[PDB]
């Protein structure tokens, strides 16, 4: 529903303002979160049962 | 004059926010002593 | 630029001050800015650095 309807962006985190690296627990919620680390699991023992 | 901070939340633990960090340890602490008192009185060769 | 503080720290002796004027006066490149809104908007992109 725009002028370009079906183009498919790649989305990762991106750096914002001081980037809260302090923030260990966000910065590592962060990074299990980008990738499909237990969905993709969810497939693989599904598929080694 | 700097910048502004954001409204960073509460993070994973923030449940245990009624109480302090030393009310918790002697909670343990009552928490184990309780249970020996019983199993001093309980199992005492009631004969 | 120009300014009183900035000439406050020249002239300042409490040597944390003392201390910043000597970073201040080796802060390269130029921490000074001469207008006001200036030195505003390089904090509002300087991501608090
Ligand atoms: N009112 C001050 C502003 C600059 C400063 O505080 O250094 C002046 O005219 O010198």
């Amino acid at each position: 529903e725009g002028n370009f309807k079906g183009l498919c962006k790649q989305i990762d985190h991106f750096p914002e303002d001081a980037d809260y690296e302090a923030d260990t627990a966000e910065y590592f919620l962060r990074a299990v979160r980008a990738s499909s680390i237990f969905p993709i699991l969810s497939v693989i023992l599904l598929f080694m049962g | 004059m700097i910048k502004k901070p954001q409204k960073s939340k509460p993070g994973v633990f923030s449940f245990l926010d009624p109480l302090a960090y030393e009310i918790w340890m002697c909670i343990v602490f009552a928490y184990i002593g309780v249970s020996v008192v019983l199993f001093l009185v309980s199992r005492f060769s009631p004969y | 630029d120009s300014g009183s503080t900035k000439e406050f720290f020249r002239r300042s002796k409490i040597a944390v001050f003392d201390k910043m004027w000597t970073y201040m006066r080796s802060a390269e490149p130029s921490v000074f800015v001469r207008t006001t809104a200036e030195g505003v908007a390089r904090v509002r992109k300087s991501k608090g650095k």
